[PDB]
């Protein structure tokens, strides 16, 4: 069966690393590979053959005009934000939630916490304290999803892969229910 | 010793073959949508890089700018195209996925009924070839049901495809006319 | 030390960069464009077949097949051009510019040393070796000769690319009317 999953969310969050890590098992680091590319994956979800189409997007205002063009015929959205970036998280409701719905008000959405590693590390833990800010806790991310209607809330690191595979296994279940 | 509704079975085979081919055009259309979307975006970036280079390079101001304007125009006209294609895919997905599946769902009930009726009479014969005795509705009813559905389905297939092929073609053509 | 050169070198790097970022968007353009032709090739075949096998919709599958086909044909030419673009620019980046940037690493290996050994051996003085300029010539005359090349290659490269894109659409609309 063919399922279309599109990953959106404030630029710099890690949507591309989220898709390259998951599909090829390598961090997009080492040069930053083929721009505006899309990814797909074949997965066995409970004795079932699934053809998973993954659509990448751009998070900077400049691509606002030609983003909705990828939305039609979607089966599940993944609004992303960085647990190390409070400014982003807020935009989850500020920009993304309204847009995705403005076009597809009936599609299952899932919230994801990109960069679950740089949440307990020595540096961003100080500089993020140098700006008078702090990481994103489970609540509010868990509440953000609920504040929305997200069929699910998950967290993962494209660097550690931890919680990565679950993200897409859920997107599929959120589809065929 | 097998029941055959020749004309009807020939149409069922042709509908299965058509769905097969349509599902294939449908997969291509999806890929078309991805690739188009990837292209469109690049042309946008490319449009910026060039425009930037145009200003930070007077020696090549006119050359970079000329290309920036083109990559920008194309990007814009390619949004109208990507839209038209999404419409093509979506429309045909309904036809295959829903309209055609509705009929096939009825074709399966009819075949199941045809085969049980065959097993029934066969059992009757290898029972007669014993202590002697030498003296269908579900199948017939279902047989009529599919005949009707195949007819409506074919009528609808022609209208939908005639429109979708016409527009898809025009969009593809327009992505050169207003682009020229 | 010497300002001019090291302002000329700071610009050969910002430039080597923008052209590197253009080289990226260019590899992508190639990729995404190649994919599009495969699909178009496949779509025209799928359309031709359906056209022969479906009399009810023979015309409709018919002209869609042709269009997709000429489109694939023209697209291969465009792809040739785009490949040439990226390649050539790539040469002007991986070689011609490196060759200039290498004699710069050398020049620098013998650049701060004269300014260093100066503030250094400056400390020992009053108590009670010259080809830094040979490499200097190989970072000024190797450099300026590079900029003329930039202009020469980019001017031509930028134009073929543009005409190619243009031709692409001209040939299309053209042949897309002989029907
Ligand atoms: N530690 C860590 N760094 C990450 C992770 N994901 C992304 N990054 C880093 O975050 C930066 C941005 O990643 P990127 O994938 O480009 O984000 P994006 O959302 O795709 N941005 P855009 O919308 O502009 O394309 C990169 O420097 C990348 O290495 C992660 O899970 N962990
Ligand atoms: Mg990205």
């Amino acid at each position: 069966q063919a399922i279309k999953c599109v990953v959106v969310g404030d630029g710099a969050v890690g949507k591309t690393c989220l898709l390259i890590s998951y599909t090829t098992n390598a961090f997009p680091g080492e040069y930053i590979p083929t721009v505006f590319d899309n990814y797909s994956a074949n997965v066995m979800v409970d004795g079932k053959p699934v053809n998973l189409g993954l659509w990448d997007t751009a998070g900077l205002e400049d691509y606002d005009r030609l983003r909705p063009l990828s939305y039609p015929q979607t089966d599940v959205f993944l609004i992303c934000f960085s647990l190390v970036s409070p400014a982003s998280f807020e935009n989850v409701r500020a920009k993304w939630y309204p847009e995705v719905r403005h076009h597809c008000p009936n599609t299952p959405i899932i919230l994801v916490g990109t960069k679950l590693d740089l949440r307990d590390d020595k540096d961003t833990i100080e500089k993020l304290k140098e700006k008078k800010l702090t990481p994103i806790t489970y609540p509010q991310g868990l509440a953000m999803a609920k504040e929305i209607g997200a069929v699910k809330y998950l967290e993962c690191s494209a660097l550690t892969q931890r919680g990565l595979k679950t993200v897409f296994d859920e997107a599929i279940r959120a589809v065929l229910c | 010793s097998r029941t055959v509704d020749l004309e009807l079975e020939l149409q069922i085979e042709l509908l299965r073959e058509t769905k097969r081919k349509y599902e294939s055009v449908l997969q291509l259309g999806r890929a078309l949508t991805a690739h188009l979307y990837s292209l469109l975006q690049t042309q946008h970036a490319l449009g910026d890089a060039f425009a930037d280079l145009s200003q930070k390079s007077p020696e090549l101001q006119e050359e970079f700018g000329y290309n920036a304007e083109t990559q920008k125009l194309l990007c814009k006209n390619g949004e109208t195209l990507l839209g038209a294609v999404n419409f093509f895919v979506s429309s045909i997905n309904t036809l295959v996925t829903k309209t055609m599946e509705d009929t096939l769902m009825t074709v399966k009930q009819y075949e199941a009924a045809r085969l049980e009726y065959d097993a029934y009479r066969t059992d009757l014969e290898e029972l007669s070839l014993g202590p002697r005795d030498a003296g269908r509705d579900k199948y017939e009813k279902l047989r009529g049901d599919v005949a009707i559905k195949l007819k409506f389905l074919e009528e609808n297939k022609i209208k939908v495809m005639h429109k979708q092929l016409l527009l898809f073609h025009n969009a593809v053509s327009a992505y050169f006319a207003g682009n020229q």
